[PDB]
């Protein structure tokens, strides 16, 4: 009870800043873009359950993936691994951090022309580097491939480092992102991405989204949902005791 | 603080070397200062009583 | 070999 | 009227869902577009599957993966909302097994013989016995616990009926992966000369004639098959890669009674199978047996089987297990030998060999 006394504390000093412009359903939005996450990884595990992947995540393939601190970048998936159900990414960006040092936790949906102008008008791009990533960590698969060999870059053949750094600008500069058709995978694939569909209509019926300043009202009521979620998680009481032989 | 180890190599499971190492385990635990199963065992006492 | 050239590109 | 075009269409029992009147398909559709079997059958006729051509009818009148949205949603809303219909059963039935939907389709294959079953107790035997077919097939197909069942139903099915080739394959199928190979030579003897046509039928025969006796036209039996494809679509691929991986074990089968040439020759056809498919696990596991066998090759066979194990694998997993234990590398000897236990696809073979439980300890122990 010490520890959920001190989560209390802490939480009750959180600073608020309600603005009429996400103040209708801010806490609605929060529980539908967290259904929809909760939803998109059940799809990730349940479609690595089959070597139909192979075809669809072949090498080459530009893949948007969230990192373990949160942050969402862009990247080419390598080699898959089944057995360890991971993946070797080849990175070519930095995080997507806030102005202020913070990482954005919001939900990217795929063409939003308008949602993704509001929220990730701008990028930044980097050296490249490999990177082990979980299949779980993937958050959505562009259509769009990188037909170039990877080797040759690792190689650095010039033409080839040539072409790729010209492909990533081009795709860097329309920021669409389609979807990747990919309910051919089974029924259980089928079924969960209808969830996901019907969970991010419910999401754009709501008015709150118009906003453009999303990414400053949401983070003090995630980082309340964090702590309560912790708090109850913290709450587990398995012992059953007497107290009355004292 | 030491004993040896004795390591595997094969599908058979047949011991190929052994190595001195360090063990993680008081040292000298028997029954009238430790209650874990692995201590030492007096066998001038009673074992059944 | 030829053919252990083509196993070769078709795999690592 | 709706109610009499409906009743016509539950009652017109048809041998195969092909030979439908589909001018009169889309007579109805137009009609009543609003019938759940109505959509039901335009949703098979728009399927890629069926033998209909929808565009020559009205101007008269690379990824894996089958299934289409469009017939899968109109066909869950219709089975949401009938919950009895003869004809829906059945198209969702079939609809099932060429998808390979096996274990889905068990409950709708349950509601549909209760529905025969209330038709029979309210009597044609035609979609009574392709409804039995379904449902063997499923048992065969998705269960080693219900092929004793399958094959009951086979030999019943035969004998009442003793005009069906699907239940004679069937059971060959059964024999063959049983290895009671003595009946299927017969079997299949005999649906060859019924007809000596289909490539899969003239498959199974050279299969059953290589596996002892006869080796000389066994070989050939399978150029016809191959070569008689023509295939684009998936099943068309994985069929020619079936085949040539059937060829290839048939070939170095005969091979077994200096010489290479058979050897290099089986080679080519694996790599040609790997190539068309690029997932067929047995092309790598063959592969792996030639390099590890004839060319005495190490790391060639270990990364075939690898792959072979990863796509997939009893050989191949003692091969890597093997591998990694001699090194000693105990930690992946223990990851391959758990992955092998927890698969549960080979409890047969771990009833004999007992070295996955033993590579588990011992990696505890070190």
């Amino acid at each position: 009870e010490k520890q959920i006394k001190v989560l209390q504390e802490e939480l009750q000093t959180i600073e608020y800043k309600s603005c009429e412009i996400c103040d209708n359903d801010i806490e609605k939005f929060l529980e539908l873009m967290l259904a929809y996450k909760e939803a998109t990884v059940n799809l990730m595990q349940e479609m690595v359950k089959s070597p139909s992947i192979l075809h669809i995540l072949k090498e080459g393939r530009l893949v948007a993936f969230r990192d373990p601190n949160d942050c969402l970048k862009l990247g080419f998936v390598f080699k898959v691994s089944l057995k360890d159900a991971v993946c070797v990414i080849m990175t070519f960006t930095k995080p997507y951090k806030l102005p202020n040092g913070e990482p954005n936790h919001l939900i990217y949906f795929p063409k939003a022309d308008g949602y993704r102008r509001r929220n990730f008008p701008k990028f930044q791009k980097t050296d490249f580097y490999m990177e082990e990533v979980p299949v779980t960590a993937i958050e959505v698969i562009t259509k769009r491939k990188f037909a170039a060999p990877l080797g040759k870059v690792i190689k650095k053949d010039v033409a080839a480092l040539n072409e790729f750094n010209a492909e990533t600008n081009n795709i860097l500069d329309g920021k669409t992102l389609k979807e990747a058709n990919i309910e051919k995978q089974g029924l259980k694939i089928h079924q969960i991405l209808l969830d996901r569909t019907n969970i991010r209509d419910e999401i754009f019926k709501l008015k709150s989204i118009k906003c453009p300043n999303l990414s400053q009202h949401i983070v003090p009521k995630f980082k309340a949902h964090v702590i309560k979620k912790k708090i109850e998680e913290l709450y587990h009481l398995m012992s059953d005791q007497n107290l009355s032989l004292l | 603080r030491t004993s040896y180890q004795f390591k595997r190599t094969g599908l058979e499971g047949k011991i190929s070397g052994y190595k001195e190492e360090v063990d993680l385990k008081v040292a000298n635990a028997n029954a009238s200062n430790s209650l874990s199963i692995t201590r030492s065992i007096n066998h001038n006492q009673n074992s059944v009583r | 070999n030829a053919d252990d050239a083509e196993i070769d590109e078709l795999l690592p | 009227s709706l109610l009499a075009w409906q009743k016509y269409f539950e009652w017109t029992d048809y041998e195969d869902l092909d030979n439908m009147d589909a001018p009169l398909i889309i007579k109805y559709f137009k009609k009543f577009p609003k019938d759940p079997l109505a959509m039901i059958l335009y949703s098979w006729l728009s399927s890629k599957l069926s033998k209909y051509d929808i565009k020559s009818l009205e101007s008269a009148n690379i990824e894996i993966g089958l299934l289409e949205e469009e017939v899968v949603t109109v066909l869950t809303e219709n089975i949401v909302k009938c919950k009895n219909n003869i004809l829906a059963h059945r198209i969702l039935c079939q609809y099932y097994l060429l998808t390979k939907e096996y274990e889905a389709a068990l409950p709708y294959i349950k509601n549909g013989i209760s529905l025969i079953a209330y038709n029979i107790k309210d009597h044609l035997p035609l979609t009574k016995r392709e409804f039995s077919l379904d449902l063997a097939t499923v048992y065969t197909y998705v269960d080693p616990k219900d092929h004793n069942a399958a094959l009951k139903l086979y030999d019943n099915i035969l004998s009442g009926d003793f005009s069906n080739i699907q239940a004679k394959m069937g059971k060959g199928i059964i024999f063959i992966e049983r290895k009671n190979w003595k009946d299927a030579m017969t079997l299949l003897t005999q649906v060859h000369e019924q007809s000596p046509n289909n490539l899969e039928v003239l498959s199974e025969l050279s299969w059953s004639k290589a596996h002892m006796g006869y080796m000389d036209e066994a070989l050939a039996g399978l150029d016809t098959v191959i070569k008689g494809i023509k295939g684009m679509d998936l099943r068309s691929i994985d069929f020619r890669a079936l085949n040539l991986w059937r060829q290839a074990k048939v070939y170095i089968m005969k091979h077994a009674s200096a010489k290479q040439e058979n050897v290099k020759c089986a080679f080519k056809l694996l790599i040609q199978s790997i190539k068309i498919l690029d997932t067929f696990a047995p092309g790598f596991s063959t592969l792996g047996d030639i390099y590890c066998h004839y060319y005495k090759d190490h790391l060639r066979a270990f990364k075939c089987y690898f792959k072979a194990f990863d796509l997939d694998d009893y050989t191949a997993a003692k091969y890597i297990t093997e591998t990694y234990a001699s090194k000693p590398n105990w930690q992946a000897a223990s990851s391959i030998a758990s992955r092998l236990i927890k698969g549960e696809k080979a409890k047969a073979e771990l009833r004999s060999n007992n070295w996955p439980f033993r590579v588990v300890g011992i990696a505890h122990l070190e």
